[PDB]
């Protein structure tokens, strides 16, 4: 890399490319799936999430948990989006969609 | 706790004694030295940087001094006297500053020698009286009807400015404008070149195209394009009131309960506009100028009668138009009469200069107001030319008011100095020494002229003094260009007596004022 | 002997934040380097095998796309020369709708080869003149490279086949289904008059069922609900009002002046009776659907419910005019009943529930109408946005085909043929312009090279094979992306065809941008300002 | 220093320091603007604080976009601004001549010579040069070919050869269209409109008006064949009473009656327009177009559209005069007495849409006295550059038409003037001969810079041209392709006589005033 | 901007015309300062150090050392003048003046597009011709007392006041003649210079011994 | 047009803390004023009184 007195893009622009960035995307999707993994089945459990104001939400629904997480990873947001889509179209299976997508990527 | 106790407030300074007098004299000398080199036909210009980003490239002393911000109160007094000299007679601004500085310089010597300032002030006042007497004695009369003499006087006034290259055109412009502005009504003579001799500067063109118009010129266009931009012999009606429907002074609210009232009220607004336009038209004018807006409907009604309208003209411009074309500004068009209609303009022409429209009401017969159209390289050049023209017009009006003249080129200074020394030769008291000091300090003008010319100051000044010691040599000065002694009857450099009197009085009075002062106190609020 | 002072003159007078670049090395080479960097940034997303890029702009908005114009728009390009090239790409997008990546890569290749020519000894003027001559030669050659024409635009199969190539670059895996949808939508539009309006194709995005569930609707879809008790009409007679569904009031000021008890007791009853009479008069024309652009009064809604009138409120005036075009209605400015020639008609208007969003559907049974809507389904908002971009590309391709029906082979066949012909023309030219002409011809190799690089094969072997085949005399042979090894195949038979206008405008704009960048010799940059955007951008 | 003593925070440069500061600033400006001169000059890209890109070759545009905070630079910029405002050309030559005058004067001042003698020599040389310029001008009837040559001379120096060739025909035809015999040319009647949808060579001349706004009603016709034009300045939208009227009603029916009667004032004027349209054209072939400077509310728009009338609102103020001159109607401020004789005529009116904005074309006028130049280009900076180029070309053609004389270009008149000044130098008394020589050498800068920009060497090309001029007496300039002397009059390289006269006057005045400055003060704080 | 500034961002660089203008400006500033030193009619300069010590001089080398200058071209010219003073002991002011005027005259033609190499070639040819002419014009003479007196006066009158120069002329001539041996190099280490601070400046003299 | 740059040459080459006074008014008059001030300070202690 060279200083290039006049830069192409403005300072602070971060770029990630190649195989490592897609492996990182897969890892982020794995993390998102793990965030709701335990809430599946008749022996599933509930998660408690506290927002900034201090109110807590207790839920077994995968879509609710994913919405309450402030996910900012661009690749990991796709799992939240498909969970919302499954909730909208069907209403059930919002955990299975994330588990299956992350398992495909893994 | 236990705050300090003291009589005068904090940050209240005070200086007293010889230190205050020395500081005041040094401040005056510094102010004089600032513009010492801007005197004479060979003066060099100074470029001033205005705080607001502008540039003032000038040779006038007053402009340079007023562009400078100072802290010492003596310097403030010097700037004030320069401004007063500029306002009173129109020139002599850089001469009075130098004279005051020299007088204070020669007074410092007596202050250092156990002489009370009151004695110095008394000697200065006696000297000033004799200076005025000698100046009035060595004066000569002038025939104001002689155009050549007036032109030569204006030339001698503007030989030291940057306009000396076009001196002939500048003198003709100044003389014509001053003689055009001259007015007399109800037995009161008046030459108001501040309000009726307007200088308009349009960058571009050449300075040889600049001229004084037999009329006025404003930066305005027709309200509607259908109106004529060229009328041969226009009858001009001047207004200072709106030609549009406006709310009344009292609070007024309508109340509509029937259907037709709204349309009726709008039709009454239109009918009021029509009535105003008809009242204007009844005088059969050719052009209408007002200071307030003109509605579109009013424009239509005026165009139906083939009338050109200019919408928003400033009060001063409207007054100049009234003076130039012989009109009378009216407010209510229903009271317009035939006398108020302005006939006397010989042409109305709205032409385009560069990328802007300008309205010309020139070709007037016997106009009492005029505009001076200036063309030049840039805005700063035009500003300097305007300052030089102002100096020329002020000198011309001073000569018109007082037809006396005195020799220039330092001849008057040396003549008055010799007369003062001869008078002092009979003095016996202690006052004679400061008297002679003032007399000799008067010689700072020819010395400055010689220094600016580049000649030898000592030899030329000694020769001039020896020449003035003779009998008929009061008109012998120094040639500011060739650096040689010459009779002012040959060189022709004469200056108005009023300007010299004002310069001398202001210099002596400033010296007296600054000598009276001691014990400077500062730091207090209001 | 410690510091090097600024040279007297312009160096000292320059402002503290300003920058000045002059001369070949300091200006032209830097501009070429910046443009090459931008071209390299966008190169990888070229062709059917191009890869999407996640771009997050300054507002934390995520874009997943392989559209070059969108990527350049979201990127915050700061270098002025790269800004100029981006302007050229956006102009190509506006004029045609496709070929922005072609413009970018061609400009980058042209500027790189211009730098090479400048280094070997040529001057800027000679390079520019050679580039202009070669561009004129290319625009002369291009009409001869046309292999086929559309020859029919009212056929679903033909239009779908034509748009397959256009929308194969994006959404490579499933382009036949999208081509069929866009073909149906475009054929519904484009009446007997030859004019075709791109804005007549609307896109509705509803989450839930994957993009394979998308469909085309001959009408309008609005994401809202009816405001009355009626939710379905079978023989709709829409009446459209641009005014609020309420009794109109004076524009000056309204004041109810009451002077007696009778007026006070009768005012509300009279207002109710008047509004009831107005609604009954509207309903007496048979209008069973009322669409308004303003608010709806409670009494108005009550009387509409009483007379079995469907009420739909369209907040935006653009949607109101689109609905008026769809149903053939006139936006009445007053609440008067519509005359027979200004009442809209629709085969069916009903309230539906797609996914989890309530929608109001204006449906035409006929396969015609002024406006047709494509209903997009999907599991992600970004996916539907990318599908919408592909739909826009297909619609723009159809518009271009309406403007000009000529087609040129794709897959790099046209670029290789142009390069060969311009190179052959290069030797015939004596003088220093031959180097610039040859470099202009070589710059066309960047298209097949990028395609081969993205497809995963060796670009050099592909280009060698393409030259061999084109020297044999086959001008319709391009890169075969359906292979694991460098291979070529005929593009006319495979149906991979590019629009003539797209290539023409892309070549012209790329050449103009490269030449204009080359013309710059000195750069004077002011100190950057931290102002919150000019007021012009709102 | 005295000023620093009185004002501690004062910046002063005195005498030789002042002269050095001024001359250094002038030399820096000259060094920057040297590369602009001639068609072979280089192009500069200017980036503002907001990132706006501007490509230019003007001396004035460069001067304003240069990031300079110098007093002498400000003075020279003001001089160039006045030059551009009046003549419209010669700003780069202005800066170059000022800088070279200052340099040549400093050449002698550094040898102990006083600037006053140099200024006197400058004055004498300026007078002689003006006399020679009067002698050398070519008074020719301004036919179309000469105007084409002048416009080409300006535009080739301003833009590329092909774009210059297109703009030459466009500018000359536009000027000739609005020209009236022995009448001053009003450049306000040539509207310049920018569109950003095609190539730069697509710029052309429309013998009519192009308006950047279209009809606001979707049902109005987008194309009218035979159109009557009604240019009006009458408000067709609702207006409130000036005296705070307000309405008072006691029932809903009364409110409805008041609402219906509220718009009768506007409806009366709309009905007057409709009645006039019905009277003039009873068939559908003839069209009616209403261009209104004021606004039109949707009710009046619908009422007009139902009668097949195309209505445009919020037109430009100058467009009233432009439409009156082109179409041939009468701009109306009221509809009190409107008759068919107040209607203009247009042989074709149609609306062109480009992106979000819409444009209206009014073409096929009988004999339009106001035309429009449609600037087309793919970029905003291209449009700005073409706009500057057409401004320069229009100014050049108008100047050439104004005074029938025209001056040969390519620096031929500079060389001839320098030779004449050298010949006249012995007649000047005193030491002002040095100032005269400095003025001649400064005048010689234009061929020097032209040869330098063309890639040749200054000394050899200049001496060759001077020898050719002396041997034959002809007006020979610089051939920018070969470097040999060339007769500018025969080839067709022309310069405006007024531009040269303004150059001489302004350059001499500003150089004389700068040379006489012996102090720069900044003590206003 | 430049290539150097890319590798080292905080590097100060002047290229081509910029570097030449910087060098010529520094040389012209040095020449402008040292113009007033030349000749017996030159003006005395007043130098105050950081500690406050006062030094009055007209010498070019001393003035060059005591000016508060931080320019590279000034450093090179100072080195040249220092070598001049170390070897010949005179001509430093003329050295600076000639260097500055040479640079100015060269810039007179370089600003007209001429390459500096041609100017340097002309400089070399002119220097050769000038050396030949100087060899032709030198006045070979028998160095009697009068000629040495004239030379010493020609130096000291420029250096100091006329009467003090007249005294120092005899002093230095007699001192040199005392220690000079026939056909042997003169060792100036054998003339002690001792400072005493009690009498007037004209009381300085030569002692035929040691102090 | 808001600041006055240092003159090219010696003025720009001068060090940050250095001062240069040249010419009659700038040097000789200032020196004479300083000497006069010193003499004034010591003057009042001259003679028996
Ligand atoms: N040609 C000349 N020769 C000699 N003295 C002149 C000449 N012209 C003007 N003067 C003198 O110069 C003075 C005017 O100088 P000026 O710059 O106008 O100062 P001020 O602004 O104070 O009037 C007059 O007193 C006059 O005597
Ligand atoms: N099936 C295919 N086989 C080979 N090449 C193809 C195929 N489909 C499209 N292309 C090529 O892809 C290119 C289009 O790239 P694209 O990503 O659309 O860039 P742009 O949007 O700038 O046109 C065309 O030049 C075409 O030759
Ligand atoms: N084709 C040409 N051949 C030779 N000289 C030319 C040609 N065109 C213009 N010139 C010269 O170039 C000058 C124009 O330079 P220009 O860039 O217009 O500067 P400015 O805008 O300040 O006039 C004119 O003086 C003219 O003599
Ligand atoms: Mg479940
Ligand atoms: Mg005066
Ligand atoms: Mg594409
Ligand atoms: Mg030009
Ligand atoms: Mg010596």
């Amino acid at each position: 890399m060279m200083p290039t007195p006049v830069i192409l893009l403005k300072e602070g622009t971060d770029s990630s490319q190649g195989i490592p960035q897609l492996v990182s995307n897969i890892s982020a999707c794995q993390v998102i799936a793990e965030a709701v993994r335990t809430t599946l089945g008749p022996r599933g459990m509930d998660k408690l999430i506290v927002d900034g104001r201090g109110k807590a939400t207790i839920s077994n629904d995968g879509a609710t948990i994913l919405k309450l997480l402030d996910v900012v990873h661009p690749a990991a947001k796709t799992l939240v989006d498909i969970a919302k889509s499954q909730d909208a179209e069907v209403g059930d299976g919002t955990t299975s969609v994330t588990l299956l997508a992350a398992e495909f990527l893994k | 706790g236990h705050r300090p106790v003291l009589v005068l407030s904090q940050n209240t300074k005070r200086e007293s004694g010889r230190k205050v007098q020395s500081g005041n004299i040094n401040a005056a000398k510094t102010i004089a030295d600032i513009i010492r080199t801007c005197l004479g036909p060979k003066s060099m210009m100074k470029m001033l940087l205005d705080p607001m980003g502008g540039i003032v490239m000038t040779n006038d002393g007053n402009a340079i001094l007023r562009e400078i911000q100072v802290q010492h109160p003596a310097a403030k007094s010097m700037i004030e006297i320069s401004r007063t000299q500029d306002e009173e007679v129109g020139d002599g601004t850089t001469s009075v500053i130098i004279l005051a500085g020299e007088m204070l310089s020669v007074a410092e010597h007596f202050l250092e020698q156990q002489m009370h300032p009151t004695v110095v002030i008394s000697a200065y006042r006696k000297a000033l009286d004799d200076m005025i007497s000698t100046l009035k004695k060595i004066s000569i009369p002038v025939d104001i009807s002689d155009s050549d003499m007036m032109l030569n006087i204006i030339n001698s006034s503007i030989t030291t400015k940057a306009i000396s290259r076009w001196s002939s055109l500048a003198c003709n412009i100044a003389l014509d404008a001053v003689k055009m502005v001259q007015f007399e009504e109800n037995g009161r003579k008046e030459i108001d070149i501040k309000k009726y001799a307007r200088v308009e500067k349009i960058p571009g063109g050449i300075i040889e195209d600049s001229c004084v118009l037999r009329g006025v010129m404003i930066n305005k266009d027709v309200t509607h394009p259908r109106m004529r931009r060229y009328i041969k012999n226009p009858r001009i009606v001047l207004l200072d009131s709106s030609l549009e429907y406006k709310k009344g002074e009292s609070q007024t609210d309508i109340e509509i309960t029937r259907e037709e009232d709204f349309t009726r009220i709008l039709q009454m607004e239109e009918e009021y506009i029509q009535q105003l336009c008809e009242d204007i038209i009844q005088l059969k004018p050719d052009v209408v100028i007002t200071e307030k807006g003109i509605s579109d409907l009013a424009q239509h009604y005026l165009m139906r009668a083939n009338i050109t309208a200019i919408r928003r003209v400033r009060k001063t411009d409207n007054n100049r138009i009234a003076r130039a074309c012989g009109a009378r500004i009216v407010s209510r068009p229903e009271e317009l009469r035939e006398d108020d209609v302005g006939t006397g303009a010989g042409l109305l022409e709205i032409k385009k200069i560069g990328d802007e429209y300008f309205t010309f009401i020139t070709d007037c017969k016997d106009p009492k107001a005029c505009t001076i159209l200036l063309r030049g390289a840039s805005k700063e050049i035009l500003s300097e030319v305007e300052r030089n023209l102002q100096d020329a017009m002020q000198v011309c009006r001073n000569v018109l008011l007082d037809p006396q003249l005195v020799p220039g080129g330092g001849a008057s200074e040396m003549a008055v100095a010799h007369a003062l020394t001869e008078k002092s030769k009979a003095m016996t008291g202690v006052e004679q020494w400061p008297y002679r000091a003032v007399a000799q300090a008067l010689e700072v003008i020819p010395r400055t002229l010689i220094q600016n010319c580049g000649a030898s100051t000592i030899r030329l000044l000694t020769s001039l003094r020896a020449k003035h010691t003779q009998e008929n040599c009061e008109t012998w000065g120094v040639n500011g260009e060739t650096g040689t002694l010459v009779d002012m009857k040959e060189l022709g450099i004469w200056e108005p007596l009023a300007v010299k009197l004002q310069t001398y009085k202001t210099a002596v009075e400033t010296a007296v004022l600054l000598l009276r002062i001691d014990d400077i106190v500062s730091g207090h609020k209001k | 002997a410690l510091h090097v002072p600024k040279a007297p003159g312009f160096a000292q007078m320059l402002k503290e934040g300003a920058k000045h670049f002059s001369g070949l090395e300091e200006a032209v080479y830097r501009n070429i380097q910046a443009c090459k960097e931008l071209a390299q940034t966008t190169r990888t997303a070229y062709g059917p095998n191009g890869m999407n890029k996640m771009v997050i702009n300054h507002l934390e908005k995520l874009f997943v796309t392989n559209d070059a114009a969108t990527i350049l728009r979201e990127l915050e390009v700061q270098h002025p020369a790269a800004k100029m090239i981006v302007m050229a790409s956006h102009m190509q997008e506006q004029e045609v709708g496709d070929g922005t990546n072609f413009v970018l890569v061609f400009a980058g290749a042209l500027l790189e080869l211009a730098e090479e020519l400048l280094r070997i000894g040529l001057s800027v003027s000679e390079v520019i003149e050679g580039y202009e001559i070669a561009c004129r030669k290319a625009h002369e050659i291009l009409p001869n490279l046309v292999c086929c024409s559309a020859k029919n635009l009212r056929d679903i199969d033909e239009v779908s086949s034509l748009l397959r190539t256009s929308i194969m670059s994006k959404q490579y895996g499933n382009e036949v289904f999208l081509a069929k949808l866009i073909a149906q939508a475009c054929v519904s539009i484009f009446p007997d008059s030859g004019h075709f309006n791109v804005d007549n194709i609307r896109v509705c995005k509803i989450l839930g069922s994957g993009i394979s569930s998308s469909s085309v609707l001959h009408g309008m879809v609005f994401k809202k609900e009816t405001e009355g008790d009626v939710t379905s009409v079978k023989d709709a007679k829409i009446a459209v009002y641009s005014c609020p569904f309420d009794g109109m009031i004076t524009e000056t000021k309204g004041t109810v002046l009451i002077k007696t008890a009778e007026e006070l007791m009768n005012f509300s009853k009279g207002e109710e009776n008047l509004m009831d009479a107005q609604v009954k008069a509207i309903a007496d024309t048979g209008a069973n659907v009322v669409v308004t652009g303003g608010k709806v009064a409670d009494m108005a809604l009550h009387y509409a419910n009483k007379y079995n009138i469907m009420l739909v409120r369209l907040n935006s005036k653009w949607d109101l005019r689109r609905l008026c075009k769809t149903v053939g209605a006139t936006a009445l400015p007053r609440l008067t009943p519509p005359v027979l020639e200004e009442m809209g008609h629709c085969d069916s208007v009903y309230l539906s529930e797609v996914g989890d969003t309530q929608v109001v559907v204006f449906k035409h049974e006929k396969e015609d109408g002024a406006i047709s809507t494509i209903v997009l389904r999907g599991s992600t908002d970004n996916l539907m946005d990318d599908i919408e971009r592909a739909v826009d590309d297909g619609v723009n391709t159809f518009k271009v085909l309406t403007r000009d029906k000529r087609l040129v082979p794709g897959g790099g066949a046209t670029e290789i043929e142009l390069a060969k012909q311009i190179t052959s023309y290069g030797e015939t030219c004596p003088g220093l312009e031959q180097y610039a002409i040859k470099k202009f011809a070589e710059a066309f190799e960047a298209i097949p090279r990028a395609l081969a690089e993205n497809s995963g094969v060796k670009a050099n072997e592909v280009i060698s094979k393409l030259y061999a085949v084109h020297q044999e005399g086959n001008k319709n042979v391009g890169l075969d992306i359906e292979a694991e090894v460098p291979a070529v195949k005929d593009m006319l038979e495979a149906g991979i065809l590019d629009t003539y206008l797209g290539k023409y405008w892309a070549i012209k704009l790329a050449t103009n941008a490269a030449v204009t960048v080359l013309r710059v010799d000195q750069i004077i940059m002011a100190k950057p300002a931290g102002g919150p955007k000019p007021p012009s951008g709102k | 220093a005295a000023v620093k003593t009185l004002n501690p925070k004062a910046e002063v440069a005195r005498a030789q320091a002042a002269l050095a500061v001024n001359i250094s600033a002038a030399r820096g400006l000259q060094d920057v603007l040297r590369t602009n001169l001639g068609p072979k000059g280089t192009m500069k890209m200017l980036v503002s604080g907001a990132g706006d890109i501007k490509l230019t070759k003007d001396g004035n545009v460069l001067l304003h976009e240069m990031q300079i905070q110098h007093p002498t630079a400000s003075l020279i910029a003001k001089v160039a601004t006045a030059q551009d405002d009046i003549t419209g050309d010669g700003t780069t030559s202005n800066v170059l001549i000022i800088g070279e005058l200052l340099k040549q004067a400093d050449l002698y001042i550094s040898e102990g010579l006083h600037p006053r003698i140099i200024t006197e020599g400058f004055e004498a040389a300026k007078e002689k040069a003006l006399q020679f310029l009067e002698e050398v001008k070519v008074s020719r009837e301004m036919d179309r070919e000469t105007l084409i040559d002048v416009a080409r001379t300006s535009l080739r120096t301003k833009v590329h050869a092909e774009l210059a060739d297109v703009l030459t025909e466009a500018v000359v035809d536009s000027i000739l269209a609005i020209k009236k015999q022995d009448e001053p040319i009003d450049l306000f009647m040539i509207e310049i409109m920018e569109m950003k949808h095609k190539s730069e060579t697509d710029t052309s001349l429309i013998r009519g008006l192009v308006l950047d706004h279209g009809a606001r009603h979707p049902d109005m016709k987008k194309r009218v064949e035979d159109a009557y034009i009604l240019t009006c300045n009458v408000s067709l939208e609702y207006e409130k009473t000036e005296v705070n009227s307000g309405f008072f009603y006691k029932s809903a029916e009364e409110r409805e009656k008041l609402v219906k009667a509220e718009r009768k004032f506007i409806e009366d004027r709309v009905k007057k327009i409709i009645e006039l349209k019905r009277k003039v054209c009873g068939d559908s072939d003839k069209g009616f177009v209403v261009i209104n400077q004021k606004g039109i509310d949707p009710f009046s728009l619908d009422a007009l559209s139902k009668e097949g009338i195309v209505a445009l609102r919020r037109a430009k103020r100058r467009n009233m005069e432009r439409l009156t001159l082109a179409c041939g109607g009468v701009a109306l401020n009221s509809f009190d007495d409107l008759s068919p004789d107040c209607l203009g005529h247009a042989g074709l009116v149609y609306e062109y849409t480009l992106g979000e904005e819409k444009f209206t074309f009014i073409e096929k006028c009988n004999n339009p006295r106001s035309v429009t130049l449609l600037i087309k280009g793919p970029n905003k900076h291209t449009l700005t550059q073409i706009k500057d180029a057409v401004r320069d070309g229009l100014r050049a053609v108008k100047n050439a038409i104004d005074d029938g004389c025209v001056v040969p270009g390519a620096g031929a008149v500079e060389v001839a003037m320098a030779e004449a000044l050298i010949k006249h130098k012995p007649s000047v008394k005193g030491r002002a001969q040095l100032g005269v020589q400095a003025f001649a050498d400064a005048l010689l800068i234009i061929p020097k810079v032209l040869a330098q920009n063309s890639g040749f060497d200054l000394q050899e090309t200049l001496v060759k041209i001077q020898a050719e001029h002396s041997e034959s007496g002809q007006l020979v300039g610089v051939d920018l392709n070969t470097g040999e002397p060339m007769v500018a009059a025969e080839v067709g390289v022309w310069d405006n006589y007024c531009v040269k006269k303004q150059l001489l006057h302004s350059c001499t005045v500003i150089a004389t005033n700068i040379l006489l400055v012996d102090e720069i003060m900044r003590a206003g704080m | 901007m430049a290539a150097v500034k890319t590798l080292n961002p905080k590097a100060e660089v002047a290229r081509a015309q910029a570097a030449l203008a910087v060098n010529i400006s520094a040389a012209r500033g040095l020449q402008d300062v040292l113009r007033t030193n030349l000749g017996p009619k030159g003006t005395m300069k007043m130098l105050v150090s950081g500690a406050g010590d006062i030094k009055l001089t007209k010498d070019g080398n001393v003035l060059l050392h005591e000016m508060q200058i931080q320019h590279p071209t000034a450093s090179l010219i100072a080195k040249v003048a220092t070598a001049q003073d170390d070897i010949t002991g005179d001509g430093t002011t003329s050295n600076v003046l000639i260097i500055g005027e040479l640079l100015k005259q060269a810039d007179l033609y370089i600003s007209e597009g001429l390459h500096p190499r041609i100017i340097t070639e002309g400089f070399e040819a002119a220097k050769e011709k000038a050396l030949q002419f100087l060899e032709e014009v030198k006045v070979s003479r028998e160095m009697d007392r009068e000629t040495l007196i004239d030379v010493a006066r020609t130096s000291l009158r420029t250096k100091v006041h006329a009467e003090l120069a007249d005294v120092l002329t005899e002093a230095v001539v007699d001192s040199i003649l005392a220690i000079k041996k026939q056909d042997e190099p003169i060792d100036l280490f054998m003339i002690e210079i001792m400072e005493m601070k009690h009498k007037s400046e004209t009381d300085t003299s030569l002692i035929r011994g040691l102090v």
